[PDB]
């Protein structure tokens, strides 16, 4: 019912539009989020049995840490490191890459690929605005009928 | 700017300012040295004169070229013609009057 | 053309650093435009303006990379030999600007720049949190007061880099 | 005059036609082909190998010229060439005036392209076969 | 209402299988080309309308055509694909 | 295997022409990332020996700062504040500007580069989305070659 | 072969009739006619004294 | 060629020259770093 307003309704037939570049974001990083997420799960727990709870290990912190929420605090915990720096005085010295990958995977997903969607979407609106305008007006003989 | 800067690098730039406060103390009080540069030859000199002046030339006769074929150029050129053209018609306009007073007299 | 000073190889900021620090392997198996030859081009790659950039780009990163680790590292009891190292660098500075002022151009035209604006305040601070230290070398509270006026000289000094 | 080389001496007289318009073309002053001859740095039958009599009195024959183009359009690119259609033999067979013609077109515009000679090059692109 | 019938037909005319073949091309091409006029026509006459009396041009956008099943010529336009008509200021004016 | 579509493998050759923009924006993040970091970590602790534990709290700190997540009760912790409000009754009062410098160093690597990277990335698209469109059709032929 | 020569006559044609539908080709071939114009003029002027001096001649 | 008979345009592009050691158009093109000829449509619907 947005759909009737001279507004809201272009705008909708735009998102529709700007669905294929939501697609083409989401296929990017799919890449970088399960490669991250099996290194750095595999990378923190060495010596455990596959199970369940390293499929959700490999999905759930990977996904929620482009969204700026870091589990570093967590991280550090699992990670078994009892120094006062962060990374420091652990008992194995591969899980001090934890960090690193990490340092790789949000400069991958935030700045590079967020930043390349809004660059899409700018471009894509430019280009669809006055189509989703007409196709709009047929609508609103269509709604009416 | 990095023409003109002393040769060695900051921590011993002292040695450079030390260097530059003998050959100025050296220069205004003893006067023991001078400057030295290199001259170019009257040769190369006039060879880049003329191909200054040969290029100068090209591109003025380029840029009176290019000029001409402007549209703007084009559609007032045959503006003028044309008002050229009626010229000519009333000078042909004029012989054929003294022909008709030619003829009227030649009855 | 005029940058590089007028040489063939000499294109990329790697090419010219690795002919910097090793003079005698890349120089004469290079394109060049006896003690006649080799002195001669050493005395034009080193009389070259981007030679003199890179020296001076050098020169300020070890300036700061030596300067942070004398503000990460604890002060000590006396004036330390890299504090005695940093105070005869930044006279060097100093002398250096001042020069600039008086030989050069003009005091209006030095302070129009704004990187001769910086290079002052930085030499500035440096002498604030030098005295600072050096008038109670002993006293904690001088150590700490120092060190928080050369955290401002750091950050100018990084700052500088961007030049 | 006669050569001692079998590919040379297989040649007909409309490639020492095209040879004697790019040798009176050469002999001009500061004529871009000669440079682009010398500095090719091949032999006469155009082979990437660098007497000379021959090397100098016959240097721009049709074979060389050929690979030298080859080689300005890409490192694989290798033109070939059939002269025994030209042999009276081969006149019974249907369409061969057409083919002679196609070759020899073709021929005549590398040459047309060299001296960039644009109206001409033109002229032999259209008169000729595969055209794009 | 027949401009808007003429340029659907000879818009779907010249992309069919009819009309298919080498030596068919440019006709195909003057189909379009004169779909496009017909079009034009159909949006100018509706402009010219608007801007003689925009009610009395409401009124003949309104009327039932007993010739195309006794329904009115926006009907007619969407069923042509009309994408021009629809968009134009006086077609939205009597919709809203 | 994403290059073979056409909507994600021009936008793959897109990619590799913004990596210059993110080189511009790596080297304009560098320097302020080392001069705070060296800066702040000088503040906090003015007392302590020179080790790797100094050189990994240079960096650890002042580079995932940028990406919102703000060790700011940590940074609490390490102060030596007592007090309810943030950075009140500490024990050196310059510790008490490390907030300040942390304040203007988000301003200018969030608020400022970030949307510069933004800038750049729309800029640098519209120049080259023809371009990268071309070659990847001449890749097509390469591909299928 | 057939097809790849006839339609590159065709594109010639097309290329040479959309060379000379352009503005500029049509104001620079108005402007060479308005020229072959006074020359036809200036034929007629040649004409008209030769009239000139067949009348004076005449009388 | 695209205007008039698609399917023959495909023909021609496929067709395979003995002149330039036995191989098609779209290879020259490509050795000739054409962008222009390979962007065009008719050549893309042959090379998909
Ligand atoms: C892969 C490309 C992008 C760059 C390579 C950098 C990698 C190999 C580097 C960067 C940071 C490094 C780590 C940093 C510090 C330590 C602590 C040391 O006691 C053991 C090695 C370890 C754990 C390093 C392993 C190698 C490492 C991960
Ligand atoms: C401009 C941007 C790219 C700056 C680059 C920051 C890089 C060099 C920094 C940021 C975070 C850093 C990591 C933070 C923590 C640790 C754990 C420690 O035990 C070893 C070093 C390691 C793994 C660091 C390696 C270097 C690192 C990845
Ligand atoms: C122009 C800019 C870069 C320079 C800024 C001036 C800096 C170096 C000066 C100005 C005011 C100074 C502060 C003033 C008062 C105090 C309280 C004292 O108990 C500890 C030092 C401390 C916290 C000083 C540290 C240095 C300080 C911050
Ligand atoms: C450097 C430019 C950009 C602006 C200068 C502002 C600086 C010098 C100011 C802003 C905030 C200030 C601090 C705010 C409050 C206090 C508490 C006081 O008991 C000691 C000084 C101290 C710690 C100040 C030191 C100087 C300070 C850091
Ligand atoms: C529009 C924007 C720039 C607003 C500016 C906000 C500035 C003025 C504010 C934001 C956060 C503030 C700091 C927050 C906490 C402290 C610790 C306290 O012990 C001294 C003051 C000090 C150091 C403040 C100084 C002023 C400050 C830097």
């Amino acid at each position: 019912y947005y759909a009737l307003s001279k507004n809201l309704g272009p705008k909708l037939i735009m998102m529709m539009e700007m669905m294929k570049d939501v697609s083409t974001f989401v296929f990017l990083l799919l890449i970088f989020l399960i490669g991250y997420g099996v290194a750095a799960q595999s990378l923190l727990s060495p010596d455990e049995d596959f199970s369940s709870r390293t499929f959700i290990g490999v999905l759930f912190r990977p996904y929620f840490q482009i969204y700026g929420e870091l589990f570093l605090d967590d991280l550090n915990s699992e990670a078994n490191c009892l120094g006062d720096t962060p990374f420091t005085e652990c008992s194995r010295e591969t899980v001090r890459m934890v960090p690193f990958f990490l340092a790789v995977y949000i400069l991958g997903s935030n700045v590079l690929l967020v930043n390349l969607l809004i660059a899409m979407f700018n471009d894509t609106y430019m280009k669809v605005q006055e189509a989703a305008e007409d196709l709009w007006r047929k609508q609103n003989y269509e709604l009416c009928a | 700017e990095y023409k003109d800067r002393p040769f060695l690098p900051a921590p011993f730039i002292l040695l450079a300012h030390v260097h530059m406060l003998f050959m100025r103390l050296l220069r205004l009080c003893g006067v023991h040295t001078q400057e030295h540069e290199k001259i170019q030859d009257d040769e190369t000199k006039r060879k880049i004169t003329t191909f200054e002046e040969l290029n100068t030339d090209k591109f003025l006769r380029r840029w009176e070229r290019e000029r001409q074929e402007m549209l703007e150029a084009r559609v007032k050129m045959t503006n003028d013609n044309v008002v050229q053209a009626m010229g000519m018609m009333d000078q042909l306009l004029e012989h054929m009057i003294s022909f008709r007073f030619s003829l009227d007299q030649q009855a | 053309a005029d940058w590089y000073g007028h040489l063939k190889s000499v294109t990329s900021f790697w090419a010219v650093l690795f002919a910097f620090f090793f003079p005698f392997f890349v120089l004469p198996f290079i394109n060049f435009s006896g003690a006649h030859r080799l002195r001669r081009k050493f005395a034009k790659f080193y009389s070259a303006p981007y030679t003199r950039f890179i020296s001076d780009l050098l020169s300020h990163f070890v300036l700061c990379v030596v300067t942070s680790y004398f503000v990460l590292d604890k002060l000590e009891d006396t004036i330390s030999a890299i504090e005695w190292i940093l105070l005869v660098w930044f006279v060097a500075l100093l002398l250096e600007e001042l020069r600039q002022m008086i030989f050069c151009d003009g005091i209006a035209e030095y302070i129009s720049d704004t990187w001769n604006r910086l290079d002052l305040i930085m030499i500035t601070l440096f002498f604030v949190g030098f005295f600072t230290h050096a008038s109670d070398p002993s006293n904690q509270d001088s150590k700490v007061v120092s060190k928080g006026i050369h955290a401002f000289l750091v950050v100018v000094l990084w700052l500088r880099f961007m030049r | 005059a006669k050569t001692n080389i079998t590919a040379l001496d297989e040649l007909p007289s409309f490639a020492l036609a095209i040879e004697e318009l790019y040798k009176r073309e050469a002999k001009k002053p500061h004529s871009h082909v000669q440079r682009l001859v010398s500095l090719s740095n091949t032999d006469v039958l155009g082979r990437h190998y660098r007497g000379r009599d021959l090397a100098n009195t016959r240097a721009y024959n049709v074979l060389r010229m050929d690979q030298i183009f080859a080689r300005l359009v890409s490192k694989d690119f290798s033109v070939n060439r059939d002269f025994t259609i030209y042999d009276s033999k081969y006149d019974k067979v249907p369409g061969i005036q057409f083919r002679r013609t196609a070759q020899a077109s073709h021929m005549l515009f590398l040459w047309a392209i060299c001296l960039d000679r644009f109206r001409m090059a033109r002229h032999f692109w259209l008169i000729g076969d595969q055209s794009i | 209402i027949n401009a808007l019938v003429a340029s659907r037909i000879l818009e779907r005319l010249s992309t069919h299988r009819a009309l298919q073949g080498p030596h068919l091309a440019e006709e195909r091409a003057k189909m379009q080309h004169n779909a496009k006029k017909f079009e034009e026509l159909a949006v100018g006459v509706l402009g010219e309308c608007h801007g003689s009396d925009s009610h009395m041009a409401s009124e003949m956008l309104h009327s039932k055509n007993d010739m195309f099943n006794k329904k009115n010529a926006i009907n007619i336009a969407y069923d042509a694909k009309s994408l021009a008509f629809l968009s134009h200021p006086a077609t939205q004016s009597v919709i809203n």
